[PDB]
RNA sequence: UUUAUCAUUGAACUAUAAUUGUUCAUUGAAGUCAUUGAUGCAAACUCCUUGGUCACACACACAUACGGCGCGGAAGGCGUG
């Protein structure tokens, strides 16, 4: 619930530790407490906020601290939050499946003919973005393509939909990883919870990375914003983006054409 | 009024009048007055807080 | 304009009439007077200022005349650069209704003086 | 129909329902570019022998690049037929130099060529297909109009259907010099932008402060990326 | 229908001007927006404020031209206490 109480008219010799001792551990459990001090002087202005988890304990603390002796003066611990037309919109949650997760960047591919390999399936989904693994289940005619970016997954689904691989139309949707699929199979065999977990984020902001950018290959980088600074390596580590990237990619694609004209690789 | 307007209007239908008590209309008109004054006093202030880190904000 | 302006009235009696006041230029102001003074400085409610252009003046010299009207609202005009004033349009409420309104204003003013005498005690 | 200009000119004179009246307050500007001048001069002398001086005027450049010239062709107070004739001749000539260097006829258009061009008009237009408008024009005052991939008769019919619907009027007097100054200013800006292309690294970006301004930040971002890779490896691990 | 800045010079120039006129430009002082602008002309549609939206009747009067001989309201003139 996180009920907030606003203590006011406090004394000057009352720090955040004394307010946390007077708020928490007295028939309640205050989650946070912060006294609003001055911006440049450092002295307290006499006001402070205390946010607790339960609303009943915060209401009991506000009813018990109404007029209590706080450093020689009153506490005034009445609540701050909790007929206008304008109210903020409130929403429920979609219970966190693998469709309604905005951080879910792995695409479930199906409808295969049990004939495509892993390197060839990497070669289908390589220029859409950087990639981490292309492993597929055996005998299940399906697979998993996990990117790093979500816009790369959007481009992959918007381009690769309706594309027949080996005379067999593709089915693109969302899905979890292999460990989460094993956890869902273990929780669905007994049918107790069958709860999923959200995919972890990127610990944003990230100034250096540019989305939907691939690089296969000393480095004197100027770190200019028009170019690229950092990138994810192709398996995996973090590489500094050099200037001789399009040259190495051109040499790599010419080598790929030379080795694919003969039959040394099918991808 | 005209005759044929009276034979047309008194035969179509009879509508229902809604009406409220004294405290209900008083509370509703007081809420409408506070809404009219809070709309007359408000203004959109999105461009001030949306360009807050702009180099010409100062 | 069949208004029949009063035959023995002055500026104290012509108050709240929709005047059509003429100036030295001819910039005619139309509006209700609400006050005057010794120099004939006239405030004008819902006033409009009308002129004629220089091209329309040739047609006006011996029919339709396209006057230029600007809206001033509540203005206060000086008595130096004015020439003549007439009464164009009658007000909304009548003489008996203004008499009842003036009696209500007198009774309200006497009640306000009784309230000031009660607050002074 | 045919590949001749004059037969389509007779056809467009015939069945356009008294199209002899010109447009009041009409203006068109066609800026074109030629590799050489001597081949252009004979065709322009033939055009001035065919089209009068009051209708069409020509404006040279200042010879700043010395290789690519820029010539303005301003059609002022023109009729609908002379506009089609001038645009057909110029759109044939500025592509015949690349396609047919051995045909040698300034008024006979072959069949292998398609007419595709771009011409400016003033903003005060009222239209109330092969010729389209543009979005995000580069000129502040004028509107760019595009024609693409047409034969001779389709070019005639489309230009006549375009000028039969549009309504011009009230152009500014020395708007030609205004367009000249604005066009030269815009393309001098993009030429200066191409001049800024070798000056990216260490030239004019204050690299000495920009390295120290972003030296801890890229390191912390790289640490966040390494933490993201390690957390992804822990997330995909069965164990 | 009518206007949308001047001056010095360069390559020609009509030329009594502070090269006025014609094509191109460097520079110098202010530099209304408006050209879908301004003036004149002309029609149609729509919407706002006002009323006695009143009492009887859907009626054969008048050269002294019109029975002003109902209940009022709005503006005004004249006369009396």
């Amino acid at each position: 619930n996180n009920c907030s109480i606003f203590v006011g008219d406090l004394a000057p010799n009352v720090t955040e530790s004394q307010l946390f001792e007077l708020f928490i551990n007295r028939y309640a459990s205050t989650s946070h407490a912060k006294i609003v001090h001055d911006q440049v002087t450092g002295m307290s202005k006499g006001y402070g906020f205390v946010k607790f988890t339960n609303s009943d304990e915060q209401q009991l603390a506000l009813s018990e601290m109404q007029g209590v002796f706080l450093n020689g003066r009153a506490i005034k611990v009445g609540p701050t939050s909790g007929m206008s037309q304008f109210i903020y919109p409130v929403q429920q949650q979609p219970s966190l499946n693998h469709f309604t997760d905005p951080n879910n960047t792995t695409v479930f591919i199906g409808g295969l003919s049990s004939l495509v390999t892993e390197d060839e399936l990497r070669a289908y989904f390589q220029p859409f973005g950087t990639i981490v693994y292309v492993k597929i289940p055996v005998g299940k005619c399906c697979g998993f393509v996990q990117y790093v970016d979500r816009l790369s997954a959007e481009a992959a689904i918007a381009g690769m939909q309706g594309f027949p691989i080996a005379n067999s139309r593709v089915r693109l949707s969302w899905g979890r990883s292999a460990k989460q699929t094993a956890l869902l199979q273990q929780a669905m065999l007994s049918n107790s919870l069958q709860v999923q977990q959200q995919q972890p984020g990127l610990q944003q902001p990230n100034y250096g990375y540019i989305p939907s950018s691939t690089c296969e290959a000393n480095v004197s980088s100027t770190m200019l914003p028009g170019c690229q600074i950092l990138n994810y390596s192709n398996p995996q580590q973090v590489i500094m983006q050099g200037s001789e990237a399009v040259v190495n990619s051109t040499n790599a694609m010419l080598n790929r054409l030379e080795q694919g004209s003969n039959g040394f690789m099918f991808a | 009024r005209g005759r044929k307007e009276r034979e047309n209007s008194s035969q179509n239908e009879t509508l229902k009048v809604t009406c409220l008590s004294n405290k209900e209309k008083r509370h509703i008109m007081h809420v409408k007055k506070m809404n009219q004054k809070e709309l007359a006093q408000t203004s959109i202030d999105t461009l001030k807080l949306l360009y807050d880190g702009s180099p010409g904000y100062s | 304009s069949k208004i029949q302006v009063a035959h023995s009235s002055r500026l104290a009696n012509l108050i709240d009439y929709k005047l059509r006041v003429l100036t030295q230029d001819g910039r005619v102001y139309i509006g209700q007077l609400m006050a005057f003074d010794k120099h004939m400085n006239l405030v004008l409610n819902e006033c409009i200022e009308e002129r004629v252009p220089k091209t329309q003046l040739d047609k006006l010299r011996p029919l339709n005349i396209k006057v230029e009207k600007r809206v001033l609202g509540l203005t206060i005009l000086r008595g130096e650069q004015i020439l003549s004033t007439v009464v164009e349009d009658k007000p909304l409420l009548s003489k008996k209704e203004r008499l009842v309104r003036d009696k209500k204003e007198k009774k309200q003013a006497q009640k306000q003086t009784k309230l000031r005498k009660e607050k002074e005690k | 129909q045919s590949f001749d200009i004059w037969k389509n000119l007779d056809r467009i004179r015939s069945t356009k329902k008294n199209a002899g009246q010109f447009i009041k307050g009409s203006l068109l500007i066609l800026p074109m570019r030629t590799e050489d001048k001597q081949q252009f001069d004979e065709c322009m002398d033939e055009l001035h022998k065919y089209i009068s001086k009051d209708i069409l005027r020509c404006y040279p450049q200042k010879e700043q690049k010395d290789e690519g010239m820029l010539f303005y062709i301003v059609l002022k107070d023109f009729n609908i037929l002379d506009s089609c004739f001038v645009l057909s001749v110029l759109l044939a000539f500025q592509k015949r130099l690349w396609m047919a260097p051995s045909e040698k006829s300034y008024f006979r258009v072959p069949k292998n060529i398609n007419l595709t061009g771009s011409f400016y008009l003033p903003k005060n237009i009222e239209t109330g297909s092969s010729i389209v408008e543009v979005g995000f024009n580069v000129v502040p005052d004028f509107q760019q109009f595009q024609v693409k991939a047409c034969h001779v008769s389709k070019f005639m019919n489309e230009l006549s259907n375009f000028f039969s619907q549009v309504e011009f009027g009230k152009c500014e007097a020395n708007v030609i010099n205004y367009f000249k100054r604005e066009y030269n200013r815009t393309y001098s800006q993009i030429s200066l932008a191409l001049y800024e292309l070798p000056l990216i690294g260490d030239g004019l970006f204050d690299i000495k402060s920009y390295i120290s301004k972003t030296r801890p930040i890229i390191e912390t971002s790289k640490a966040q990326m390494i933490k993201h890779i390690s957390e992804m490896k822990a997330y995909n691990e069965i164990s």
